[PDB]
C-alpha cells in the first residue's frame, strides 16, 4: 500500500483551490492535506519539487481567474469594489494556505517569511496587478476627478486601493515601493493635470485677486482630501509631495501675474489682499523678495518726495522737518501689522528703506 | 503521528 504524488494531487488539489477561493473547508480535509503532504515530501523522490511547481501553476490560475472576474464590469466603481474583494479574500487567504505545506517548505530548504506566501504574494504582484495596475488608477482618479467637481463618491474605493498599494509590497527595505511609484504617480498626475486646465480659466473668467481666493481653497481643499486618500500611518511625506506639486499648479506658475498686482495694494493700501497674496508666496521658493522690493521701493519714493516739500518751506524746524518721519513711517509700520503681522523680513525692507530716508 | 497535532494546532489558531 504506497502512494505518489501523481496518486495523491488530485485529492489534494481541490482542498488547495478551497482555499484560494476562500470556500469552506471542513476539518478532515485539513488533516487529510496535512497527511497528504507528509507522505508526498517523504517517500516521493521528486515529490517536493512537484507540489512546488503544480502550487506555482495552481495559484497562477486562480489569480487569472480573479483578473477576469474584475475586467467583467465596465462601471470603473464596480470595478474597484471587485478588484478589493478579490484581493481582501486573497490577502487574508495568505496566512491561511502556507499552513498545509509545513514540510514543504522545510523539505525545499515561520510568520511572514514563507515560501508559499511569497509565491502567493508575487504571482498576484506578477499577474493581476501588473496587468491591471494602470486600469485599477484610470478608474480611481476619476473618482476623485469627479468629487472635485460635484460628484458625491464611496470614499472607500480609492481608500481600500490605496491600501492594497500598500500590502503587496513584500519589500522589508522601502514598504511603500508600489505604492509611491504607482499610487502616488498617478495622484500627483491628475491632480497636475486637472489644475491646468480648471485653473488657468479661473484666471481667464474671474479676475487675479479672485484667482488668489482660488488657489487658497484648492490648497485646503486639496490638503484634506490628500489626508485621506494619501497615506497618514507611517511617515512617507507623500501629502506633503502634494501641496508641492499643487502650490507649483497654482501659486507658482502665476507668481508674476500675482506679483504684478503687489505694488497697487500697497498704495491703495489693500491688507487684506497682502496678506493673502503673502499667504500664497510663503509657500513659493524666494516668492517675496519681489514682494519685499515692492514695499522697499515704495517706501522710498513716497518718503523721498514727501519730504522734497521741506527744503522749499520748514527747514528751520525740525519739529515738523522730523514729525513728517514720525507719521511716514508710521504709514509703514503699520500697514505691516495690519498685512504681514510685522513678520520679521518685511521689518528689514521696512528699515532697509527707511535708513535710505536718512 | 506527531504531524496531527501540528494540522490540529494549525487548524485552531486560523479558525
Ligand atoms: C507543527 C506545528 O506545531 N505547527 C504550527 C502550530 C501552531 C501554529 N499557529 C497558528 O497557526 C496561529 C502554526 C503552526
Amino acid at each position: 500500500g504506497s502512494l505518489q504524488f501523481e496518486d495523491k494531487w488530485d485529492f489534494m488539489r481541490p482542498i488547495v483551490l478551497k482555499l484560494l477561493r476562500q470556500e469552506s473547508v471542513t476539518k478532515q480535509q485539513w488533516f487529510d492535506l496535512f497527511s497528504d503532504v507528509h507522505a508526498v515530501c517523504l517517500w516521493d523522490d521528486k515529490g517536493p519539487a512537484k507540489i512546488h511547481q503544480a502550487l506555482k501553476e495552481d495559484i497562477l490560475e486562480f489569480i487569472k481567474q480573479a483578473q477576469a472576474r474584475v475586467l467583467s464590469h465596465q462601471d470603473d466603481t464596480a470595478l474597484l469594489k471587485a478588484y478589493i474583494v478579490e484581493w481582501r479574500k486573497f490577502f487574508t487567504q495568505c496566512d491561511i494556505l502556507p499552513k498545509p505545506f509545513c514540510q514543504l517548505e522545510i523539505t525545499l530548504m515561520n510568520v511572514e517569511d514563507s515560501i508559499v506566501r511569497k509565491l502567493m504574494l508575487d504571482t498576484w504582484n506578477e499577474s493581476i496587478f501588473s496587468n491591471i495596475k494602470n486600469r485599477l488608477q484610470d478608474s480611481a482618479m476619476k473618482l476623485v476627478h469627479a468629487e472635485r467637481l460635484g460628484e458625491a463618491f464611496d470614499s472607500q474605493l480609492v481608500i481600500g486601493v490605496r491600501e492594497s498599494y500598500v500590502n503587496l509590497c513584500s519589500n522589508p527595505e522601502d514598504k511603500l515601493q508600489i505604492y509611491r511609484d504607482n499610487f502616488e504617480k498617478a495622484y500627483l498626475d491628475s491632480t497636475e493635470r486637472f489644475y491646468r486646465t480648471q485653473a488657468p480659466s479661473y484666471l481667464q473668467q474671474n479676475g487675479v485677486q479672485n484667482y488668489m481666493k482660488y488657489a487658497d481653497a484648492k490648497l485646503k481643499e486639496e490638503e484634506k482630501r490628500a489626508l485621506r486618500y494619501l497615506e497618514t500611518r507611517r511617515e512617507c511625506n507623500s501629502v506633503e509631495a502634494l501641496m508641492e506639486c499643487c502650490v507649483n499648479a497654482l501659486v507658482t506658475s502665476f507668481k508674476e501675474t500675482i506679483l504684478a498686482e503687489c505694488q497697487g495694494m500697497i498704495k491703495r493700501n489693500e491688507t487684506e489682499k497682502l496678506h493673502l497674496m503673502f499667504s500664497l508666496m510663503d509657500k513659493v521658493p524666494n516668492g517675496i523678495e519681489p514682494m519685499l522690493k515692492d514695499l522697499e521701493e515704495h517706501i522710498i519714493s513716497a518718503g523721498l518726495a514727501d519730504m522734497v516739500a521741506a527744503a522749499e518751506t520748514i527747514t528751520t524746524d525740525s519739529e515738523k522737518y522730523r514729525e513728517q518721519l514720525d507719521t511716514l513711517f508710521n504709514r509703514f509700520s503699520k500697514l505691516v501689522k495690519e498685512a504681514f503681522q510685522d513678520d520679521p523680513r518685511f521689518l528689514t525692507a521696512r528699515d532697509k528703506a527707511y535708513k535710505a530716508v536718512v | 503521528p506527531a504531524w496531527y497535532d501540528c494540522a490540529d494546532a494549525a487548524w485552531i489558531c486560523t479558525f
